[PDB]
């Protein structure tokens, strides 16, 4: 019916602000990125600081994990990405190409490619196994905020403050679709379903969208959060009740039920913009980061 | 970065 996600853990040793959460697929973990310059690695179950990995030169806006949960992809305002290896902590690649800041970034299934998205208004995708940049996508008219690839990999999908969605065919980085919303507020995160059927979007008009990325239409719409300056992802909850999960500029992480899209909880207790919210891969686990005031990230747990 | 209204 609805969850009932209380805090477990507050995670602690950011300097800055925190960017990005995302938990690996095997679900031991959670990695964390900042402002300030730093990925960190925590107990997805107990919490616990793991270790601090290092290299950057400026804040990072994202990371991403390998399938296999050995590697990580971080973007970086310095124009880079870096590839890093878990268990040891080492750069094992500094990809270099983007001509501006590095804002988002995801390896496909196969973990073979990563794709990156630059307020240099392109889209790259890059050779693992060499760090060499494979095609750059002329992909926007502004910076793009989000890149993501379908649950086969075949096809990426990207967002722009250009107010527009773009599928990209990932063999030949030719553009399949683009997602005119009549009206174009800057589209501020992107990523498909879990099923690869759909997308889902958010506009800097305090909107969340689902589209029906086949044939192009609106399905649900999700309101009632706060987002209208920051790029803050968003989540499919998939492993107890079917939810959209956000985070918000009023300090709240949002969950709405993805068919009715009425809100079923919201979770108080940060202090700062919920910038970024990740799901866990099998349990019914949210993880939440918090901007400049806060620092802080936060582990919440749902019996549904 | 993301933490930066831009």
């Amino acid at each position: 019916v609805k969850p009932n996600y209380a805090l477990k853990f507050t995670l602690a040793g950011h300097t800055k602000a925190v960017s990005s959460v995302k938990f690996s697929p095997n679900g031991e973990w959670l990695a964390s990125s900042s402002a300030d310059k730093l990925i960190k690695i925590w107990g997805a179950y107990d919490g616990k600081f793991e270790k601090t990995i290092s290299g950057h030169k400026l804040g990072i806006s994202d990371v991403a994990w390998s399938s296999d949960s050995n590697l990580l992809v971080s973007a970086s305002d310095d124009k880079t990405l870096k590839i890093w290896d878990v268990s040891s902590g080492k750069c094992l690649k500094t990809l270099k190409g983007h001509s501006n800041y590095v804002f988002c970034c995801n390896f496909n299934p196969q973990s073979n490619l990563i794709v990156s998205g630059s307020f240099d208004e392109s889209v790259r995708i890059w050779d693992v196994k060499t760090g060499k940049c494979l095609k750059t996508l002329p992909a926007h008219s502004d910076p793009v905020s989000a890149v993501h690839f379908n649950r086969d990999g075949s096809l990426i999908v990207s967002s722009s403050y250009d107010g527009l969605c773009r599928i990209w065919d990932t063999a030949s980085g030719q553009c399949l679709k683009t997602l005119i919303d009549d009206d174009n507020p800057p589209v501020s995160f992107v990523k498909f379903s879990p099923n690869g059927k759909y997308i889902l979007a958010a506009t800097l008009d305090n909107t969340l969208k689902l589209w029906d990325y086949s044939k192009g239409k609106c399905l649900k719409t999700y309101t009632g959060h706060k987002n209208e300056k920051y790029c803050i992802f968003a989540n499919f909850s998939v492993t107890g009740g079917k939810w959209i999960v956000s985070g918000s500029e009023d300090n709240l992480v949002y969950i709405w039920n993805l068919q009715t899209k009425e809100i079923v909880q919201k979770l108080q207790g940060h202090t700062d913009v919920v910038i970024s919210t990740a799901c866990h891969p099998t349990e019914n686990i949210i993880a939440s980061a918090a901007l400049e005031n806060d620092k802080t990230i936060k582990l919440w747990k749902s019996d549904c | 970065a993301r933490t930066k209204q831009t």
